[PDB]
C-alpha cells in the first residue's frame, strides 16, 4: 500500500 | 511508471536476498558464540 501510494500519486500527479 | 515498478521489484528482490543471508550468517554466528 505504501509503495503503490507513490505510484497512484504519480498517476494523478502526472495527469 | 511501468519501469519504476520493475526497478522496485528487482531492488526489493535483491534486498530480500541480502537481508536473508545477512540474518542467516548473523544468527549462525550467534548460535556459534553460544560456547561453553
Amino acid at each position: 500500500l505504501a509503495y503503490l501510494g507513490v505510484s497512484v500519486v504519480l498517476f494523478v500527479i502526472a495527469r | 511508471l511501468s519501469t519504476r515498478i520493475i526497478g522496485g521489484i528487482w531492488w526489493f528482490f535483491t534486498l530480500i536476498i541480502i537481508s536473508s543471508y545477512t540474518a542467516n550468517l548473523a544468527a549462525f554466528l550467534t548460535v556459534e558464540r553460544m560456547e561453553s
